[PDB]
């Protein structure tokens, strides 16, 4: 199986920090039938369910706000978050979405400094 | 559907009812995430042809399918154990062969095996 | 049992000549013009993908006056009009129409591919024409021509049908109409009622039924009216080989195949679908403008137009120019813009029907009344309103148009000629 | 290579012909010992396929390819015919 692995796996960040959180994939995402990296991040709030953020590795879903950037390609991907918010507290994980099975990277847990 | 409570060795089936779509255009895609664990996946199904994706670890504990005239696909999870107490997600992946993301996740059922 | 019309039908030594003057059919190739707000047909649809059906209406030999009426006893006997000869003239010059839809399902070409097609997304339809299926036939008899198609079949009482669900498939025995489509290369089915899609072939039989004669059935029939000669010739080929875009129906069982990855990850569709096409038309395969002698039927029925009926089926797709002609909204400009000129299409056919028949009488004696009666009832009550109103044929009457004289006549010449005395 | 069966034709039929069995080349000459007889046949010569695609939903007036369910079908119609003779043996 195509194995993820997410680093860091914990973050404590100050509002206004840049965030930046990197995924890994056993094999490349990338399919040149579309010339597309098929990676997705997800939010997970406390007590929600994941929310897309991000997929093919660099396309914004919309509604989401222009603070999260993915980009990377082929087995090295990186979620930014350019200025991190106090409501950006959250878990956020990546997954591939390349050929089965389907598998997640064990997730990053930002969590936010402050006076 | 609600939180569930259910013994060792017991099974129990839980719903995800769709809205808001052709529900037979578009795959359904069964999640786990275990108390302060990350996302696994459990498997797929197509509600328009009734084909099935499962992740070898779950092949022989769920069970997958879903009704058309009711848009709801259901997971039955059989020969419970603790390692199954867990929260556990439904969700869409858009409508075709492909292999896309997940756009749309159920708010997630608890089940507690005890 | 039946017996050979040979048996109870005397042939007498009278011939007469019949023939349509020159009939002209002109329209729209593909579908017919109307009036929007109106349903009334202004122009109708004329191909050469169509049957032609002709009900050929000849004068009551019983009610007709002739010279001498020695030959036979009124009082014992009846006349019936016996086709011995037919030359189906056709008159425009050869040549090869063609027909398309302006979105035709067809997703990408699957002949050769130098790498996997990208992703089907919303409607990739395209602008694609191509050349039908060669077809040359013509079905003689007393009764209208039969053909099958396959149709959408009524469904089992159980597993309710899922919306999107294949539909069962019928082969449904029907009665060949004039205008009716011919199978172009797709076969021959009810493409309304089995393809939603409303783009899978050409427009002209895009919500159409192309249907095929039944020959097997007609000559199983036991007094073999509905057709007592025969000529087809049909021929196609290959010319491209397409990929339906679309949602797998039923999926291709993964025992057939590895699983692919990255872009062979998700498999294309399989749903492929040729696109037909009639080689060249030529003088020499011609089965036309040659005179038929309809000496010996294989059918029991050796010709006889009982009823003073005569069925006419014809398909020639050897002729099927269509002419596009358009005019101009203004004689100004001396600079080219496409849309000073109104472009159109239509097609035109030419018939020209010949035909030699046989007076011949019947004794009515008890038996023979007996087997005409079963046989078909109205034979004898029409002796001493149309049963097939609800069809429509090219209607065609001869009742004027009967003439002694072979001589003055092409076919009548023929005729004479090739029977010698 | 990519195999092609050119174009198919009426004139080149091998069927809806009658077959007159009267000199076999072998030693039976057609006796069908045990009353069965076999008939194979292979003809690709009417071998179209019609794809049949039904429509989820009969609603919007955009074509969607998602909206479409597209299958494949094929079918094939024979009809078979024989004149038997009937034959003795002396034991």
């Amino acid at each position: 199986d195509i194995v993820m692995t997410q680093s860091p796996s914990s973050l404590a960040m100050s509002a206004g920090q840049k965030v930046t959180m990197s995924c890994k994939s056993s094999q490349s995402l990338f399919d040149s039938r579309n010339q597309k990296n098929y990676l997705a991040w997800y939010q997970q709030k406390p007590g929600q369910s994941p929310t897309l953020l991000v997929y093919f590795a660099s396309t914004r879903e919309s509604g989401v706000p222009d603070r999260f950037i993915g980009s990377g390609s082929g087995t090295d991907f990186t979620l930014t978050i350019s200025s991190v918010q106090a409501e950006d507290l959250a878990d956020y994980f990546c997954q591939q979405h390349y050929s089965t099975p389907y598998t997640f990277g064990g997730g990053t847990k930002l969590e936010i400094k402050r006076a | 559907s609600g939180a569930e409570l259910a013994r060792p060795g017991a099974s129990v089936k839980l719903s995800c009812k769709a809205s808001g779509y052709t529900f037979t255009s578009y795959w359904m895609q069964w999640v786990k995430q275990r108390p302060g664990q990350g996302l696994e996946w459990i498997g797929a199904i197509y509600p328009g042809d009734g084909y099935t994706r499962y992740t070898q670890k779950f092949k022989g504990m769920a069970t997958l399918t879903a009704d058309k005239s009711s848009s709801t696909a259901y997971m039955q999870l059989t020969s419970l154990a603790s390692e199954d107490s867990a929260v556990y997600y439904c969700a869409r992946t858009y409508a075709g062969y492909y292999v896309g993301y997940f756009d749309y996740w159920g708010q997630g059922t608890t089940l507690t095996v005890s | 049992a039946v017996v050979s019309t040979d048996e109870y039908v005397a042939r007498t030594n009278i011939y007469y000549h019949a023939g349509t003057s020159r009939l002209l059919a002109v329209g729209h190739p593909y579908f017919p013009i109307k009036k929007p707000n109106n349903n009334k047909i202004l122009v109708p649809k004329v191909s050469g993908l169509q049957y032609r059906v002709f009900r050929i209406h000849l004068p009551d030999p019983n009610k007709f006056g002739f010279p001498d009426t020695s030959f036979y006893n009124p009082d014992t006997q009846r006349l019936v009009w016996a086709c011995v000869g037919v030359e189906v003239g056709r008159g425009q010059p050869l040549g090869v129409g063609i027909s398309g839809h302006p979105l035709l399902n067809k997703l990408d070409d699957t002949e050769n591919a130098s790498a996997y097609a990208a992703n089907a997304g919303v409607d990739n339809r395209e602008c694609i024409s191509m050349d039908y299926k060669q077809t040359q036939l013509c079905l003689i008899g007393c009764k209208p021509p039969i053909g099958e198609h396959w149709g959408k079949g009524s469904p089992c009482t159980q597993v309710a049908v899922q919306p999107g669900d294949c539909p069962p498939l019928e082969l449904i025995n029907t009665v060949i109409q004039d205008g009716d489509m011919v199978d172009t290369g797709f076969g021959a089915m009810d493409f309304t009622t089995l393809q939603a899609n409303k783009s899978e072939v050409p427009l002209d039989i895009c919500t159409s039924i192309c249907k095929y004669p039944d020959y097997i059935k007609m000559v199983s029939e036991p007094y073999g009216d509905s057709l007592f000669f025969y000529l087809r010739r049909e021929q196609m080929f290959v010319r491209h080989l397409f990929n339906r875009a679309g949602t797998v129906g039923e999926n291709v069982p993964d025992d057939l195949y590895i699983k692919g990855s990255g872009s062979t990850a998700n498999l294309a569709s399989s749903n492929y679908f040729p696109t037909p096409s009639g080689s060249m038309v030529t003088s020499d395969a011609q089965i036309f403008n040659k005179p038929y002698w309809l000496q010996r039927a294989q059918g029991h029925n050796n010709g006889i137009c009982w009823g003073n009926q005569l069925f006419v089926t014809v398909v020639d797709t050897t002729r099927s120019t269509n002419m596009s002609l358009c005019a101009a909204i203004s004689t100004s400009e001396t600079t080219y813009k496409n849309t000073n000129f109104k472009e159109y299409l239509r097609h035109g056919e030419e018939y020209d029907l010949q035909f030699i028949f046989q007076l011949c009488k019947i004794t009515l004696t008890a038996d023979v009344m007996t087997y005409i009666h079963s046989m078909n009832s109205t034979i004898l009550e029409d002796w001493n309103e149309d049963p097939l109103k609800k069809y429509t044929f090219w209607e065609v009457n001869l009742k004027e148009k009967f003439s002694a004289d072979l001589d003055q006549f092409p076919l009548g010449r023929k005729f004479l000629l090739q029977l010698g005395l």
